[PDB]
């Protein structure tokens, strides 16, 4: 609907800083270099937050 | 008055900026000194190695000591930090405004 | 400017910066004399003195 062109997949977020420390977040949807925060459906499917 | 007040606050902040720069520099120097201390002492064993009379058991023993010092160097380098920054753990340039 | 700052500390400072700016906007919008939005538009107010 948004016209996003590319493969759709579910990925988990990892962030690293200049110190070298690293953390991990929740779930999101990645198309190419783009991302979108994702929410878990109770059945195991995934949705995009809006 | 406003201009001078802003200048005053900026200079005050530059003060603590320079302070933290000095702190990190001193931490770096201390770690450097300890590793130098743990490096030349190792080169001593390396020179001792050259003797022909050594039995290969003794050569492996001196290798064990040198490896122990290498492990200690790595351990100390990893330990060395300041405010969550590991100075010897990575190449870097750090900019501290002082104006 | 302190490059020693981690991204977390940078966000910490950014938070107060954003709050202060938004407060500036709040005061500018809300100030008024007898209803005159003295900080909401370029204006020229008349005062007869003769």
């Amino acid at each position: 609907a948004a016209g996003v062109t590319g493969t759709a997949s579910v990925v988990k977020m990892s962030y690293t800083d200049n110190n070298g420390k690293t953390i991990d977040g929740g779930l999101a949807v990645k198309v190419g270099d783009d991302y979108y925060s994702a929410t878990q459906n109770k059945d195991g499917s995934i949705s995009i937050n809006t | 008055a406003n201009r001078f007040t802003a200048n005053i606050k900026g200079l005050t902040q530059a003060s603590r900026n320079a302070n933290d720069g000095i702190s990190i520099a001193q931490t770096t120097e201390g770690a450097l000194n300890e590793i130098n201390n743990n490096l030349q002492r190792v080169r001593e064993l390396a020179v001792q190695s050259a003797n022909s009379t050594n039995s290969q058991s003794d050569l492996d023993s001196i290798q064990a000591e040198i490896t122990q010092r290498l492990n200690e160097i790595d351990r100390v380098s990893g330990q060395t930090q300041f405010n969550g920054v590991k100075v010897l753990a990575q190449d870097n340039t750090l900019t501290i405004q002082v104006g």
